[PDB]
RNA sequence: AAGGCGGCCCCCUGGACGAAGACUGACGCUCAGGUGCGAAAGCGUGGGGAGCAAACAGGAUUAGAUACCCUGGUAGUCCACGCCGUAAACGAUGUCGACUUGGAGGUUGUGCCCUUGAGGCGUGGCUUCCGGAGCUAACGCGUUAAGUCGACCGCCUGGGGA
C-alpha cells in the first residue's frame, strides 16, 4: 500500500519473551511479531527458536512496504539476541548496521530482591 | 565405552553380489539368527524391484538409499537443569545405517502381503522419496533445523 | 599537567562508548587515572566529549 | 558496540564482530550483575573474595 | 576516633604527611566518674514519594504453607528540626611508648643522577600478601605482634537461670 525501502529492526529480548518490531528511520512501526504470541509458551516461548519464528513471521506482515534494507537494534539479554537477527538476514534482507542499545543506568534505582529459590 | 574405544566387525560382503552393504542390510532386516532365511526375503524385493522397475539391482538400491540417508540429526543432552538438544552433524558410516535401518522398520509397518513385497514397496517409494521411511529423514532434519541456534 | 580541554589526549582513554578505560589497561599510574576521569568527567559536562555513544 | 558492516563483507562475519563487541563491552553480565539488588555489604564481600583468587 | 564517607562545581571547615630551619622548654602518657559522637530499624511534627518493600490483599506451591515463588502494595526507605543510644558497633585483638632477622607488592611525600627512556641510588607516612626467631592448646600471630618490655584503664572467674 505504500513504500520504504529502508527500515530498522527493534527487537526486545527479555528473558521470558523476546518482540520484534520492524520501523522506518522515523521510529514509526511497519510491522511486529512476538515469539509468545507464535504459537509458544512458557518453556519454549524464552528460547532462541521461538525468537526466530517471530523475526520470519514479523518479514511477512511488512514486506507489503517492500524493505529492503535495515538496521539492527538489539536490546535486552535473552535469547533471540542473536538468533533473531539471524533469520531476519536469510528471509531476504541486507544488514547495514548492528547495534546494541540494552540500557544501562548510572546506578539509578533500586532494582527488585534477589529470589530465594 | 567409557574408556575402551573399539573398532567396527567387518561382516563378510552378500553372498550373491558381494557387497558389505547388503550385508549390513540382510542382518538388519534379520530376526532371531534366520540368516538363511532372511537373505530370501531381502533378494525377492530385489528382484521383485529389480525385474519391474528398470533394472540396476545394487543402482535401484541407492537410489532409495540416497533418499533415506540423513545428513543431520540431534543428540539431547543435559546440562543446568536443562535437556537441551544439540544438533549434531552425523558420520557417513551411520549414515547408511539410519537410512536402512528406517526402510526395513517401515516395510513390516505396512499393509502389504509378505515382508517382500513390502520390503520391495518400500523400496520403490523411498526411491521416489516418499512413504515413511523418507519422511523419517524429514522429522529428523525439522527436528536439527530447529535447534539450529545450538550448533 | 592533564587539562579536560585536551580533547585529543582525553579520547585515548575512553572507549567507543565515551566509556573510561581502566588503569589496568592503559597502563597509566595511579595519582593520574584519578586526574584524568576528573577531567575526562569536566569534559563530559561542558559536552567537549559524550557521556554515552547513544548521543 | 555499534557495528557498521562493511561492503562485501557476509552477513555472519559482520554478527561475529557484534557478538565480540558486546563480549568486548560487557552486556550481558551488566545486565545479569543488575537484575537484582545487592547489599553493599554482600558486593564488598564480593571485591575481597576476588582479590584474593586473584592470588596464583 | 569509631559509626561510616563515592557523579561534577563552588563556599565554610577538621585531621594526616613531607622538607627545612627557628621558637616554647617535660607543657607528657593513661583515665573511674563526667561530656560528646555513634549503622540500620524504630518514634514525634511538617514536607516529599519514582524505585524498593515490613504489614496487608490476591494468585500459586504443599499433606498443611500464616512461608520460600508470582501480581499488587501501606509504613518505611528521601528532606528539615527533634528523639532513640543499640549491632557479629569485629581485627570478635584497649590506649601510649621503647626494642627485636627477611622477601614480594599497592599507595602517598621528599633528596640525589648524562631529567637525555616510560628509569638509576637513597629517605619518611600508610597499606596488602608470605615468612624467620619467639609466642600459642592448636588454628595461627610474626616490626601494622598474638614476640621482648614498661605506664594507665576496662573486663573475666563452670553451663543453664540472665
Ligand atoms: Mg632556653
Ligand atoms: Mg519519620
Ligand atoms: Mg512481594
Ligand atoms: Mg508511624
Ligand atoms: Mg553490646
Ligand atoms: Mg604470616
Ligand atoms: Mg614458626
Ligand atoms: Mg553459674
Amino acid at each position: 500500500r505504500k513504500q520504504v525501502s529502508d527500515g530498522v529492526a527493534h527487537i526486545h529480548a527479555s528473558f521470558n519473551n523476546t518482540i520484534v518490531t520492524i520501523t522506518d528511520r522515523q521510529g514509526n512501526a511497519l510491522g511486529w511479531a512476538t515469539a509468545g504470541g507464535s504459537g509458544f509458551r512458557g518453556s519454549r516461548k524464552s528460547t532462541p527458536f521461538a525468537a526466530q519464528v517471530a523475526a520470519e513471521r514479523c518479514a511477512d506482515a511488512v514486506k507489503e512496504y517492500g524493505i529492503k534494507n535495515l538496521e539492527v537494534m538489539v536490546k535486552g539479554p535473552g535469547p533471540g539476541r542473536e538468533s533473531t537477527i539471524r533469520a531476519l538476514n536469510a528471509a531476504g534482507f541486507r544488514i547495514t548496521n548492528i547495534t546494541d542499545v540494552t540500557p544501562i543506568p548510572h546506578n539509578g534505582c533500586r532494582p527488585p530482591k534477589k529470589r530465594r529459590v | 565405552p567409557r574408556r575402551r574405544v573399539i573398532g567396527q566387525r567387518k561382516i563378510l560382503p552378500d553372498p550373491k553380489f558381494g557387497s558389505e552393504l547388503l550385508a549390513k542390510f540382510v542382518n538388519i532386516l534379520m530376526v532371531d539368527g534366520k540368516k538363511s532365511t532372511a537373505e530370501s526375503i531381502v533378494y525377492s524385493a530385489l528382484e521383485t524391484l529389480a525385474q519391474r522397475s528398470g533394472k540396476s539391482e545394487l543402482e535401484a538400491f541407492e537410489v532409495a538409499l540416497e533418499n533415506v540417508r540423513p545428513t543431520v540429526e540431534v543428540k539431547s543432552r543435559r546440562v543446568g537443569g536443562s535437556t537441551y538438544q544439540v544438533p549434531v552433524e552425523v558420520r557417513p558410516v551411520r549414515r547408511n545405517a539410519l537410512a536402512m535401518r528406517w526402510i526395513v522398520e517401515a516395510a513390516r509397518k505396512r499393509g502389504d502381503k509378505s515382508m517382500a513385497l513390502r520390503l520391495a514397496n518400500e523400496l520403490s517409494d523411498a526411491a521416489e522419496n516418499k512413504g515413511t521411511a523418507v519422511k523419517k529423514r524429514e522429522d529428523v532434519h525439522r527436528m536439527a533445523e530447529a535447534n539450529k541456534a545450538f550448533a | 599537567e592533564i587539562d579536560y580541554k585536551d580533547i585529543a589526549t582525553l579520547k585515548n582513554y575512553i572507549t567507543e562508548s565515551g566509556k573510561i578505560v581502566p588503569s589496568r589497561i592503559t597502563g597509566t599510574r595511579a595519582k593520574y587515572q584519578r586526574q584524568l576521569a576528573r577531567a575526562i568527567k569536566r569534559a563530559r559536562y561542558l559536552s567537549l566529549l559524550p557521556y554515552t555513544d547513544r548521543h | 558496540p555499534v557495528i557498521k558492516v562493511r561492503e562485501n563483507e557476509p552477513f555472519d562475519v559482520a554478527l561475529r564482530r557484534f557478538k565480540r563487541s558486546c563480549e568486548k563491552a560487557g552486556v550481558l553480565a551488566e545486565v545479569r550483575r543488575r537484575e537484582f539488588y545487592e547489599k553493599p555489604t554482600t558486593e564488598r564481600k564480593r571485591a575481597k573474595a576476588s582479590a584474593v583468587k586473584r592470588h596464583a
